[PDB]
């Protein structure tokens, strides 16, 4: 006797794990859904549940005359569904934070082959902004780790590429991802986000504009009470 | 603490970064030089089904696209990489795509004709043909889809390892 | 099979373009001819893109006039047997060959042999600047969508090509 | 033994007739598709065969200081298929040329409400400038004359009003403009289109630049040979 | 040089422009008031049979949509113009809608729930519940479009004259 | 009803189009033998149809005393299918032309090994003369394109060493080459002759001496009427 | 279009520049050393007969022709890379 | 038809991998041991086949 419910960056308990990967290029482990005492057990159901991945990483950048434009950022930009200009997307490929004026930036423009940008308002020299972006390139797949710590099995062993989650618009029923494979957990196990990829990325900057929480792993899944 | 064991056959899809897979920067003029090239994985097998999309986001070196008026081609070859002739799945070009949206609505997916099956060694080649006044091929910003593993539409592609007379039959072309 | 699925254009060693002057529609703007061994065949419910252009790469007038009509073997009309008469303008060059619900479709079967010739016959009004298929191009049925149709084409095989020669 | 081809315009014959209407408001005959002895009947069959309908009129303004916007033009103006922005539409809502210096002009933006609309060129003063915009409200239908000239009848007699041929992406299958009833022509006989409306139609603007008809009538039908 | 003849069953579309019907503009938050107000055309009647497509285009003045928090009702009315609580059609609001698309693609289409129809005197009329805030309701810059004439998608509506059984029965309500 | 008939550098039709290969190393078409209305098929007979090929370069030099000796060659010089001498030889392993004086050149002496060779005279201080000496390594092979211009197949897929064309002589049975493979034409389909090698070829070098054509490809076939 | 279809058995040449098949240049005296060695191509089976000739042109760095004393030897070995004697 | 070897820190091949860990506590690859062309196979049995190594910092 199940429902359905989903698991997310808080998810249904405040025990979730949330940690960053290495810069030497090696996978590691990104989140740790660790099953509670509330539950019985937990389900994942390829092909059946949907998975939404909202990825979102930090550049920063120093002020000086004419740097109304922001360099290539070491990470090979997408369009968003395909679309390009900003605020017809589903979501921002990008947001900017001012720190000495203490503010969000608008974007004029962007230039995804050379994964450049071109804002509005030219900082100060001397100044400090903040640069959140998507994530480009990774390779994400999920692990299961036992009450002890040890690892059991790799779910479907064939990686999914990052960017398909930003090739596809994630909402619209059907376009949405179905990953492969299942997965069954017990009361103290834990399954494990895993990622490689080379650029560093985050959570919970305090100085994001939009939101408490700059990126998003949410997942449907089948509950037993 | 259960995975689910699995049939043999993974559905996925195919792009230029898994490790069997070889993409090369190309000029305008030669409807010969083998763009991208995929060989067996040496061990399984692979079954591309007919009726299968592709999403070949192909682009210049500065980002723009390609003329429409190129032809994509896609063709089965031997071991050495001699094209076969025939086994061909695709003969059409960019401009009846549309990047924004090639791989999302069903009624723009563009899909092959006939099936395909490739052995521990078989080779699959794809080929450009275009006018010279291109900004040539620029594969280290293009990519390719080929299928997808995620959606409720579209098909997959079947990865299998070895089940005896599955192969034995298959063997048989 | 011997039946092979396909689309057609302009740069084919079976098909001829002739750059047009202003509005002397009884000129063949292309002309398709038998490829001398093989055998076509059209089912009616058949895309076309007639991408045509200037010489300075601009659009017609949309008030042009299209045909595409078949001939006999010597070349000439046969008035009947026409698959297609419409205006450009109807088209939308942006995507007239990629979204369905804008595909614009023939309104007859047609069947090609050895010998026969398909014509493009293009009436344009006087102001307009000609017709040059150098940059301008065509592209005839896709072999692709599920959605649309493609082109037949075979070798004689005994039983159909004689049946076919019964016209 | 029948077959589909397109009236229009021009059409297989050099005798069809197009006129304009007068500002009283009280119908006339646009368009007369008289039969030729090239064929031996032809057909209309409303509800399947396409038609099309691109109508467009004519207006004249002098220019002076600041006069980049351009009044209420005592018209109607609906955004072609809902879109309101130019370049996104199937075609231009509007059009202009300045006759001084005899030449194309570019349209910044609009205002449909108002009925206005804005220019990216400030003419000059003493400039003449005309404009091409679509027609607005009106209403259409059809009409039957013998080879005598005198009148059998309309075709089902329900005016369709005009801007419905302005909403609807007429390029697109399934949204296509058909009509109810149907009628057969015989040789010395003409059709004609009957309108009537505020505004007069035009054609045959030798200053226009997009083309050397500015307003169209297309309509598939059936023939016998 | 014949037509050929028709049914009496006229399938047209309904609007504010033909003469039988009254629009009317409406101040800020009465529901009460009519908008729209048909009558009968006396002699003819008419017919909406189910799954019968609508398009309020209903603006400000100022040309601007009204507030989606507004919800319009369709209701049938006796021969002096009070209503019947039963018979009514439709009941919703105009964030449901796309006045860009509204009209044009069946995904977006808000069709009826019930049946209809209409004597020689019967009235039909529109009820716009609003809240304060909105800019009121211009007729002259707003209309709608009920129906489609000219589609292969979408309903008609049918009219007719009185001819005998088809009268006899229709008057069965 | 057929007969015995050679194809080749010009032959038939002068349709037939002659190209040059890449430096880099990518398998490019040399020759391409297209087939015209004229006929109606053409077969080619490996193990039975003769083949000829003379292959040659073009390479040049800049004058100064002393300067009666040419270097190594980027070629692995061989000699003429048995003979060392260039006048006793079926053809000259490579000829000189100085360009100034623009006039052929006598040879003296080779070293085929090192690739390297001496004049008959030394040539004027600041002069250029360039030589077209024999192909040396590469391999080549035979393919079909259909009318579509699209690939049809590879012939026999193993290329051939180029240096036997040299190093037999190809005027004597036995002696001839029989390649392996069969191939039937089309009307508008086209055969090419492909290569891989490390140098350049040449066709129609203005300042040739023994003719138009510095190098030559032949095969003779069997012709369907 | 057609080519004829072909018997199994494909007669050709072997050279050096074939991708199963690998080149080393020796030092002046170490027999050992494979200057050059051949690999089944992994699918393929090559069958060679007696009375199968060879042009083995072996030259230095200057092309010259080497000391004619030298000697040549060619030789299977196992799937891992010892000489049989055999064979 | 089999016979037993040693793979090692060189072993039948360099082709292994020979790299150290990091500091952070968690855990790397310390050796990688490929398989070659030469060999068909390779087969490892607990309990059977000792094992030996010599760390060292």
């Amino acid at each position: 006797y199940t429902i359905s419910h989903t698991g997310g960056t808080l998810g249904s308990s405040k025990v979730t794990t949330a940690a960053n990967q290495t810069s030497p290029q090696r996978e590691t482990a990104i989140i740790g859904f660790e099953c509670p005492r509330k539950f019985a057990e937990i389900e994942y159901v390829g092909q059946r549940d949907s998975t939404r991945f909202i990825p979102r990483t930090t550049e920063s950048i120093t002020g000086t005359a004419g740097d109304d434009t922001v360099v290539s950022l070491t990470a090979n930009i997408q369009p968003v569904a395909g679309e390009t200009a900003i605020e017809d997307q589903d979501y921002p490929v990008a947001v900017a934070y001012n720190v000495t004026q203490g503010v969000q930036v608008d974007i004029d423009a962007v230039d995804y082959a050379a994964d450049e940008v071109t804002l509005a308002d030219n900082p100060a020299d001397g100044d400090t902004v903040k640069v959140w972006p998507i994530m480009g390139d990774g390779d994400v797949q999920f692990r299961l780790v036992n009450q002890f710590g040890q690892e059991e099995g790799r779910v479907y062993p064939w990686a999914t590429p990052l960017y398909r989650w930003h090739d596809f618009p994630q909402l619209k029923r059907g376009r949405e991802i179905n990953l492969h494979g299942s997965v069954t957990w017990e009361e103290n196990e834990t399954v494990e986000v895993l990622l490689d990829a080379p650029q560093a990325i985050t959570w919970e900057d305090s100085d994001y504009p939009e939101g408490q929480y700059v990126s998003t792993f949410e997942q449907d899944v089948e509950i037993t009470l | 603490g259960n995975i689910g064991n699995l049939s043999a056959e993974k559905q996925i899809s195919v792009y230029d970064g898994q490790p069997f897979v070889d993409e090369q920067d190309v000029p305008a003029d030669d409807p010969n030089t083998p763009a991208l090239t995929i060989e067996g994985p040496d061990g399984y097998v692979i079954a591309v089904d007919a009726g299968t999309p592709i999403a070949p986001e192909f682009r210049d070196s500065n980002g723009n696209k390609l003329d429409p008026s190129t032809r994509v081609i896609v063709q089965k070859c031997d071991r050495q990489g001699n094209p076969l002739g025939d086994g061909i799945v695709f003969n059409d070009t960019l401009g009846r795509f549309d990047y924004e949206q090639m791989r999302t609505d069903p009624d723009f997916m563009r899909k092959t004709a006939k099936s395909l099956m490739i052995d521990e060694r078989e080779i699959v080649k794809v080929f450009v043909d275009i006018p010279a006044g291109a900004n040539g091929y620029d594969a280290d910003k293009s990519r390719l889809t080929l299928g997808d593993d995620t959606s409720d539409f579209g098909k997959a592609v079947e990865i299998v390892d070895h089940d005896e007379l599955s192969d034995a039959e298959t063997r048989a072309v």
